């Protein structure tokens, strides 16, 4: 079968290219080249302006303060790591930041991983296995959407932000409960939830979803990585929100690049679950660890949010009246919570068509670069995303914006959004 | 033109490079180690059904939880028994800069190993051989290092967005522009995590109807970016050229697995250093045998970029060949730049295509502005003393294998390979060779089980240009002394000189 | 000659007895003795 | 696996045991054979045919949780070098059993009956039955 | 010299050749 002579004569087979012939449009094919630091008076394309786009909700990035703490570090343990923390690569800093952290929200054991996206994505494949369950808000972001593909595992999406549709769907799983009880008692189920939604800045409902953990048997895996320092009276989360005792979920992981302005992210709960990602943590164990100079700014911007817990306060206010400026905005609307800091301006009547409502937002976002404001729509990836939301700005508010540069931003952008639409 | 071979890749100089075959002495004894231990772990599994003292380890809610497993009692039954026993090796802080002589921070367990307390009181001198400091750049004391990183960290602590919205800094253009003519590419693109620039771009290049032809000892990145694409990925065997010419003229010759609809496109997965292993990959019989069989090529090199080569050019220049010939080379700037990040080079056509559809670029945040000036103002420090440092790594490694080698101990790896990894194939004697090179003032990386094969238990000495001849005098005369109190001296050839 | 402690140093190397506990290690060193003890008996018998 | 390391090794063991097991001063009978043959075959069916999973995580997300030592090993594979190995050798112990065991009739429902207990479970044509 | 031992016997001979080839 298929002799020598034949089998040369199928080597003629030619294939693809790598990359596909990318077009000259398409969406963010042009970055913003932006001068000096990202500050609140930022230099974006050469232009003087107002940013409402950065996520520093604290200010904490041009501080006096961090600056030197993260400076004193430097000059006793250089730029890098060398290793990747088993093998010669742990400092003191990396050991008196997980015992601060863990101490700050009460908790008993934290563990630290030096990116943002791996904290999450390389924490729900070290439980989750083959033969599990996982139920999901389905307006998740995307670092928990690829964690979740890749501890292979039935996955099973509820809507957004109902506790109706997910007791419809615990049902249905304890109906094959009993219809196969023998290998029904093996496999464990899971709960993935997100403490504010940075697709659609709206509050879960923690109390009354809680409660339910204890009638069926399932985990709850929090991930507040955009509530961490901003909701609850002393930064706590949601849980300090609600009102919750912090033994009642078991897993919270947030990134350390939001509000305290830096590289990483953390992961804290219990010792008996946290201590499992140590040997198996994909992101931990085969990887270097955290800068030094990195970790000493993280302890120093942990420090100045206790100094002073009345600053959420003035948080909080700032992000309730701007809510209620853009109201009056005729062609769009405005999606969010009065207490999220990260509301989106979604498009109020679509054409039918994503490219052509892409390119109508945009209109809009390069022209009031004109003026003070400067702020930038949500960027997705429409092949791979499983929940595509529609497009829109995002308006974000921090700590150092005047109620003299509210006014201004909201009247602003009232007025070009009838000159496009 | 030393050395042709059945693909066609022109060797231009020689390839030594050979792995000793375990005696089969030390092989029986192994098993008894490792069975013996199994059948200890199993009687504290039968003294865990009184729970009189389970106090060494934690425990569910009980009054509250107390529903499901979890964990899976034989899952672990490794990390509780075999590995719990010899922790003390592996996470030692340190007390300063990493770099030729090291502050161990002193521990001790009174729990056999279950929880420590830091005594007060840290070892000033440790020559270590475990961090990755090639070319010496990693101080806290250099006009390269001290201005640099200064004058940025006024700029900003960090950033606090995405490429796609304000991510982009000025510091990031004129970073990339100079990795694309360090290589000798068109373009080039920095991430923040080498782990992430594998595991991010992998499922933006490959699909679906596509097939992955991999190594058998890759890194875990190119293991789990492989997979979240949702190609058919099939193994061949470590640097076997006669294993990947077979397993690719199969794959042409009977299109996909359940059909037989030809392939979209082939990809291949190498490396460069090896450090598991100390190996080099064959690398011009790689492009002489995918230009063949029209496939692709992800050379990646984390482990040589600064450490093979004339002036330290990657594996490409080591071979002689031209940057051209390859596509998305993939590095770090973890091991020989001293800092974190990693870049991906290739050709505008691809390079555009990634910072549009690659997963980090519109969703995870970018570098740091402290940490790539600290890559700008030493990547120049090698064009131009740059190029003493190159040449003092080369003859640091020729001088401490060769000598190692005539000592018996048994020795993998290539000629040329400045990761040096020594046999230990026993368990106990992982945990004693770390545990008895302190005692003697240096400090060791010791892997077993886990990442390597059953009755392959090692122990890695990645070298430096910061050891002078004076330290590594010092260190080879206390590893022929803890040779000898091991046993450790085990190879039927001596290279007696 | 005192160094037969190393002659004991290799038979714990060569075996997992070493990263063994105290308590523990004397049990496979009574039952060890146990069976060879029992195999000096029957040498005079048969 | 190393190819002469481990058979061997396995081939050390059996003879370990025999040693352990004979030379008794209580018992001075030819009858270690049977003993022989009866803790080895029953030692067999728990390390390859019972214990269930791998000894260590992260092989691949619990692909095999649910599968046996002689299921998961060489890939599947029907007839492999070690396959083939741990089947020839536990019946060339019933010829060294039978030697000397005078064809007894009283154990030989003491030695088949722990021979079809391992035998059985090694054809190719079960699998996946538990 | 089997009393029923041979006719068992045979069957695991050849059961060992036709496994062999493979
Ligand atoms: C005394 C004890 C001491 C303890 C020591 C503690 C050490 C302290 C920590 C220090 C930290 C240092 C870190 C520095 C890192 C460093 O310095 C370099 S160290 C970095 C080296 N890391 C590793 O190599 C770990 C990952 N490698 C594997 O896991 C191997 O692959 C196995 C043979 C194990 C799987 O064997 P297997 O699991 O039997 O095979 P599978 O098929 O089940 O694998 C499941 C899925 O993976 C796919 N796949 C397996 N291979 C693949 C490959 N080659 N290429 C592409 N794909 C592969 C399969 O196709 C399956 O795909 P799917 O079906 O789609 O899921
Ligand atoms: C292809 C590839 N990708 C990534 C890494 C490590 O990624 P990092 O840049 O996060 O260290 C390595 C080397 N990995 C080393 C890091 O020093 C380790 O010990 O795990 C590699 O060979």
């Amino acid at each position: 079968l298929t002799v020598k002579e034949k089998e040369e004569l199928i080597e003629e087979w030619q294939p693809e290219p790598l990359v596909p012939p990318v077009p000259k449009d398409h969406p963010a094919l042009n970055y913003n080249i932006v001068s000096g630091p990202p500050s609140h008076k930022t230099v974006v394309n050469g232009k003087e302006c107002i940013n409402f786009a950065s996520f520093n909700f604290l200010g904490l990035l041009d501080n006096p303060r961090v600056k030197a703490a993260a400076l004193a570090s430097l000059k006793k343990y250089g730029v890098g790591t060398c290793g990747p923390r088993g093998f010669y690569g742990t400092f003191d800093v990396h050991l008196d930041l997980e015992d601060r952290l863990a101490k700050f929200m009460k908790t008993e054991e934290a563990i630290i991983y030096s990116y943002g996206f791996a904290t999450i994505a390389s924490a729900i494949p070290a439980y989750s296995k083959r033969g599990d369950i996982v139920f999901v808000d389905r307006a998740a972001c995307f670092a928990i959407q690829k964690g979740l593909q890749a501890s292979r595992s039935d996955i099973k999406l509820f809507k957004h932000n109902d506790m109706a549709d997910l007791e419809r769907l615990l049902k249905e799983q304890e109906i094959e409960d009993q219809k196969n009880p023998r290998k029904a008692r093996v496999t464990r189920r899971f709960i993935v939830v997100e403490g504010l939604y940075m697709n659609t800045g709206t509050i879960c409902p923690l109390p009354e979803l809680v409660k339910l953990k204890y009638k069926y048997k399932a985990r709850i895996f929090l991930e507040e990585s955009l509530s961490f320092g901003v909701l609850g009276e002393h930064g706590r989360g949601v849980t300090e929100h609600y009102g919750i005792n912090i033994d009642d979920i078991d897993l919270i992981s947030a990134n350390m690049e939001n509000a305290l302005a830096s590289i990483g992210g953390f992961c804290c709960g219990r010792s008996f679950v946290i201590d499992h990602q140590r040997l198996s943590g994909q992101g931990y164990c085969f990887s270097a660890s955290l800068p030094p100079l990195l970790a000493a700014a993280a302890i120093e911007a942990l420090n100045i949010m206790e100094e002073n817990p009345g600053i959420f306060a003035v948080l909080k206010e700032k992000c309730g009246q701007i809510h209620k400026a853009l109201q009056g905005i005729s062609g769009l609307k405005v999606v969010g919570e009065s207490l999220s800091p990260a509301f989106h301006l979604q498009l109020e009547e679509s054409t039918g068509s994503r490219e052509q409502d892409v390119r109508l937002l945009q209109e809009i976002v390069d022209q009031c670069m004109n003026r003070s404001i400067a702020l930038t729509q949500a960027r997705y990836l429409e092949k791979e995303e499983k929940c595509l939301p529609p497009p829109s700005i995002r308006v974000v508010v921090t700590v150092e914006q005047t109620e003299e540069e509210l006014e201004r931003a909201a009247s602003t952008i009232k007025e070009v959004a009838q000159a496009v639409l | 033109i030393h050395h042709v071979t059945q693909n066609g890749g022109l060797y231009k100089r020689p390839f030594n490079e050979a792995f000793e075959e375990t005696p089969m002495l030390v092989a029986v004894l192994t098993y008894v180690g490792y069975g013996v231990l199994t059948l200890f772990g199993y009687l504290r599994d039968f003294l865990r059904y009184w729970r009189i003292e389970k106090c060494h380890h934690a425990t569910e809610r009980e009054e509250q939880k107390d529903f499901v497993s979890l964990y899976q009692d034989f899952e672990n039954f490794y990390t509780r028994n075999l590995y719990m026993r010899i922790r003390d090796n592996w996470n030692r802080p340190i007390c300063s800069v990493p770099g030729a002589r090291v502050d161990i921070m002193e521990r001790q367990s009174h729990d056999y190993n279950w929880s420590f307390k830091y005594t007060g009181n840290i070892i000033k001198g440790v020559i270590n051989m475990g961090s990755y400091n090639y070319l010496g750049f990693a101080r806290n004391t250099g006009s390269c290092q001290e201005a640099a990183a200064k004058v940025l960290e006024e700029y900003g602590a960090g950033v606090c967005s995405t490429r796609q919205e304000i991510g982009n800094l000025d510091k990031h253009e004129e970073l990339e522009e100079l990795v694309a003519r360090f290589l000798g590419v068109e373009a080039a693109m920095a991430y923040g995590m080498g782990f992430a620039t594998n595991s991010m771009n992998i499922p933006a290049l490959v699909g679906k109807g596509c097939l992955i032809l991999s190594d058998e000892l890759n890194h875990a990145s190119l293991v789990l970016g492989a997979r979240l694409s949702g190609a058919t990925i099939r193994i061949f065997k470590h640097n076997n050229m006669q294993s990947l010419e077979k397993l690719l003229k199969d794959a042409i010759v009977y299109g996909q697995p359940r059909t037989r609809r030809p392939w979209k496109k082939i990809l291949i997965l190498v490396e460069g250093i090896y450090s598991m292993e100390g190996s080099i990959v064959r690398l011009p019989e790689v492009i002489a045998l995918k230009k063949k069989y029209k496939a692709y090529l992800y050379l990646d090199e984390a482990h040589s970029i600064g450490a093979l080569g004339p002036t330290g050019r990657g594996v490409v220049e080591y071979f002689g060949l031209d940057p051209e010939d390859v596509d998305v080379m993939m590095g770090t700037f973890t091991k020989s730049f001293g800092a974190s990040g990693g870049y991906i080079g290739g050709k505008k056509e691809l390079i555009d295509y990634l910072r549009t559809h690659s997963h980090s670029a519109v969703y995870a945040t970018s570098l740091s502005p402290p940490v790539v000036e600290q890559i700008i103002t030493s990547m120049k420090c090698i064009m131009g003393l740059g190029k003493e440092c190159v040449q003092q790594l080369a003859e640091n490694t020729r001088y401490f294998r060769r000598r190692l080698k005539e000592m018996g101990f048994i020795i993998y790896g290539n000629e040329d390979s400045p990761v040096v990894p020594l046999m230990l194939y026993m368990p106990a004697k992982i945990g004693a060779f770390g545990r008895e090179m302190l005692k003697r003032n240096i400090g060791v990386v010791v892997v077993g089980f886990p990442a390597t094969p059953i009755i392959e238990s090692r122990a890695r000495f990645c070298l430096s240009a910061a050891h002078t001849k004076e330290i590594l005098d010092t260190a080879l005369k206390e590893i022929d002394e803890v040779g000898d109190l091991l046993q450790l001296k085990y190879s039927r050839h001596r290279l007696v000189p | 000659w005192k160094q037969m402690s190393w002659f004991y140093y290799q038979y714990l190397l060569v075996t997992a007895l070493y990263m063994l506990e105290p308590w523990e290690r004397t049990v496979f060193n009574s039952m060890l003795v146990s069976i060879v003890g029992m195999a000096l008996y029957t040498g005079y018998v048969f | 696996m190393n190819s002469r390391g481990i058979w061997l090794s396995y081939v050390l063991a059996i003879g370990l045991l025999h040693i352990v097991l004979l030379s008794i001063p209580f018992v001075s009978v030819p009858v270690v054979w049977t003993l022989t043959n009866l803790i080895h075959n029953m030692g067999m069916y728990i390390f390859l045919h019972t214990v269930k999973g791998t000894p260590f995580e992260t092989p691949d997300q619990g692909k095999a949780r649910l599968l046996t030592h002689w299921e998961q090993m060489d890939y599947g594979v029907q007839f492999t070098a070690s396959r083939k190995f741990l089947t020839i050798t536990p019946i060339v112990l019933y010829f060294l059993t039978s030697f000397y065991t005078k064809y007894d009739q009283i154990h030989f429902v003491l030695n088949t009956v722990s021979l079809m207990s391992v035998l059985i479970p090694k054809l190719p044509q079960l699998h996946g039955v538990r």
